[PDB]
């Protein structure tokens, strides 16, 4: 229920360990989270979506990019989430490239 | 709106989209609440619906009796119906999708059906050629091959299926003789 | 499950086609035979209509199976 | 509710334009002719229409939507569904009705 | 009301699942809702990403040591 | 009071213009061959300018559409011409699928003009390249068509390069099939006379 409890549950699920068996990792996580609780920049999902589309193009998946645009439309149409920017940023930070060799030209 | 459009593409003319014996299906100019561009797009689809209606009338007229007559003409009608079956299925799938998401636009239907805009005109051209030239017996095979030589891959695949069925009949008669 | 009228019509399409052929055959085999015809004559007309329809449809092939 | 019961209960199935095209069409007629009176049509559900059609194809002789006149199955002229146009609904019901008459 | 909320949450979860699989993010089922439910609290998503990356690194290290 | 068209209404009209059919307040001036925003409605200069910049895309759209429709019906244009028309139809349908996404999003709103410009930037490049290819490729057939495509392959822009290489593979599949049949069957299906081997009967 409490955000700390949810973080503990998440770490337990990720490590496949008991709550006590991740205390050091949990302590590191608590320090990391307590470092910053509020975002330092404005929220606006259009930039997130544009970045997502650019990443998909860089991954040679333009059809998947169109699918992502469609799915973003569907989500915002059936909007039940008020903090999408955050979840989009999370998913972007967690995105991987399984369909191509790992290499990217630096963005500015 | 959307349900009546799907009905009209399914062959059920409505109040906004009326059937003309000469023109086929067309959008009523009097239908309010549509943007004029929407009416134009609808009429572009209605050209396909018109061709579908005319094809269905032709199929029923020339297949239902078991003047041009013959088993090859019946096989042609059966082939046309079997090639239009995927269009019917895609129309059902579109219907389900539009029932699934009320925020989908008519443009979604037009995109989902755009692939048929190329197949249908070519087959209608072939059908009208068969009708006008009164092609009979194996001359139907000749006509279908000649039109099958077209460059449109969707047309090529459809005509190949039709030609294969007609050749299956010709070959059956040949088998009987030989 | 969401069953729509279009889905029902499509599901019945093969049965509707069979019914349409059956109705044409029935009209030709029975309704065209005058009731004032001797039973042998009515039967012979029905049987000949059936035979001719069978021979007509046999040449259509697998699409009419 | 028994659709064969002479009490028309108009229930709006939704406020969505795509769901009320029939109501939208009647409103278009009312908006195009200020003397246009909507015909008194019995509101039937699409599911109910489907079930009545299945009963017709199963051989039920006394259907509310499809009236048998002179050995021809005919649609009652006073039937409306919220999500179908009367002309389209009529055309589809008549296409089914021709086979219903043959079967009958 | 509750039926509508359940429908909405189901469809949102399906959309998020599809978005995850199309992006090939690599996340498993349990990040079904709770992880995002945490992010919905207004938590710094950059830090959340950093911590989840660290946890993934630790988990891979532990699975490599075990294997 | 004058009618000034709202941002949403201008978006709806411009999306109709993008679909290749004019709006209710912005209409194709057929004395310039581009969509002009009427002056009966009062919009700011920047809004009208953006509308024009976007209707450039509608102009290209309608040109490509007319060319594809017209050339698609002539069996005399040959298999290569029909394949070119098919490829163009396919790209057009991709563009239309994006336009339909943008329509659907607008109706779900029922988006700003600048965001729409950004969304339309990439379509502008693609359709510009395709229209230019079409114009340079008009009046040629068969191996002239194949050469025309191979000439467009020389573009240095990589987005254009990939588009044109796909189109060239599609357009060569028929030519390659003809040549394969000439090499394997020792026979010709040349009834249009587009293959570089002439048989003289």
């Amino acid at each position: 229920k409490s955000p700390n409890v949810l973080l503990q549950n998440l770490c337990c699920r990720i490590l496949g360990k008991s709550e006590a068996d991740v205390a050091q990792q949990f302590q590191y996580a608590v320090r990391v989270i307590g470092s910053n609780f509020a975002p330092t920049v404005e929220r606006d999902e259009f930039l997130v979506a544009e970045k997502i589309k650019k990443e998909l193009t860089r991954q040679r998946r333009e059809a998947d990019a169109a699918l992502f645009s469609e799915l973003h439309r569907k989500l915002h149409s059936q909007g039940v989430l008020k903090n999408k920017w955050s979840i989009l940023y999370l998913l972007l930070s967690l995105s991987e490239d399984p369909r191509k060799q790992p290499s990217k030209v630096s963005g500015y | 709106m959307i349900h009546e459009l799907l009905l009209a593409l399914s062959g059920y003319p409505g109040s906004i989209f009326t059937w003309n014996k000469r023109g086929g299906l067309q959008v009523s100019q009097d239908f309010p609440f549509l943007h004029p561009s929407e009416t134009s797009v609808l009429n572009r689809l209605c050209r396909l619906g018109t061709d579908y209606i005319r094809f269905t009338e032709f199929i029923e007229q020339y297949t239902g009796h078991v003047g041009l007559h013959g088993i090859y003409l019946r096989a042609f009608c059966t082939g046309l119906d079997s090639v239009l079956q995927p269009y019917r299925q895609a129309l059902l799938d579109l219907e389900q999708e539009f029932l699934a998401d009320p925020h989908l636009s008519i443009s979604h239907i037009n995109y989902s059906l755009d692939q048929f805009q190329l197949l249908f005109p070519s087959v209608m051209v072939v059908v009208e050629q068969i009708k006008s030239q009164k092609i009979h017996g194996c001359q139907i095979l000749e006509t279908v091959y000649k039109h099958s030589c077209g460059g449109l891959p969707p047309v090529r695949s459809a005509l190949e299926k039709i030609l294969a069925v007609c050749h299956g009949v010709m070959y059956k008669q040949l088998s009987a003789w030989m | 499950t969401t069953v729509t009228l279009a889905i029902v019509v499509d599901k019945l399409s093969p049965r509707l086609a069979q019914l349409k052929v059956l109705h044409k055959v029935f009209s030709t085999g029975v309704a065209e035979v005058p009731p004032d015809t001797r039973n042998v004559v009515r039967a012979s007309h029905l049987l000949n209509t059936l035979y001719k329809a069978i021979l007509e449809y046999d040449n259509v092939g697998e699409a009419s199976e | 509710r028994q659709y064969w019961t002479t009490r028309s209960s108009k229930f709006p199935h939704s406020l969505h334009l795509h769901s009320n095209l029939a109501a939208v069409w009647d409103q278009h007629l009312y908006s195009s002719d200020p003397l246009y009176v909507p015909d008194d049509r019995v509101s039937v559900t699409e599911t109910q229409v489907i079930r009545e059609t299945l009963w017709l194809l199963s051989g039920v002789k006394k259907l509310f939507i499809f009236q048998l006149i002179d050995g021809k199955v005919a649609v009652r002229n006073n039937i409306m569904v919220t999500h179908l146009t009367h002309s389209c609904l009529r055309s589809v019901l008549e296409q089914i009705a021709a086979y219903g008459q043959v079967v009958f | 009301a509750a039926a509508a909320n359940l429908n909405a949450v189901r469809e949102t979860m399906d959309v998020l699942l599809e978005i995850s699989r199309i992006l090939n993010t690599g996340l498993d089922m349990e990040t079904l809702s709770i992880c995002v439910r945490l992010c919905e609290q207004g938590i710094n998503p950059e830090a959340l990403s950093s911590v989840i990356k660290e946890l993934r690194k630790a988990t891979e290290a532990l699975k490599a040591a075990e294997n | 009071g004058a009618v000034e068209v709202t941002e949403a209404a201008l978006v709806r009209d411009i999306l109709y213009v993008f679909q290749g059919i004019d709006g209710k307040h912005v209409k194709m001036s057929n004395a310039d061959n581009c969509y002009t925003v009427e002056g009966k409605a009062n919009l700011s200069k920047s809004l009208r300018d953006t509308a024009v910049r976007l209707a450039e895309l509608g102009w290209l759209h309608n040109k490509i559409r007319k060319y594809t429709d017209q050339r698609s019906l002539d069996r005399s244009f040959g298999l290569v011409g029909q394949s070119f028309c098919a490829a163009l139809h396919q790209e057009l349908r991709e563009y239309y699928r994006l336009l339909s996404v943008l329509h659907s999003q607008l109706q779900l709103e029922d988006l700003t003009l600048r965001r729409l410009l950004v969304w339309t930037y990439d379509p502008k490049m693609r359709l510009k390249t395709l229209a230019a290819l079409v114009d340079h490729c008009q009046g040629r057939k068969g191996g002239e068509l194949a050469s025309a495509v191979h000439a467009y392959t020389k573009t240095g822009d990589p987005y254009a390069r990939s588009l044109v290489q796909h189109i060239l593979s599609l357009v060569s599949h028929p030519v390659l099939s003809f040549l394969y049949r000439w090499i394997y069957d020792g026979e010709l299906e040349d009834t249009y006379h587009e293959f570089f081997v002439a048989s003289d009967p």
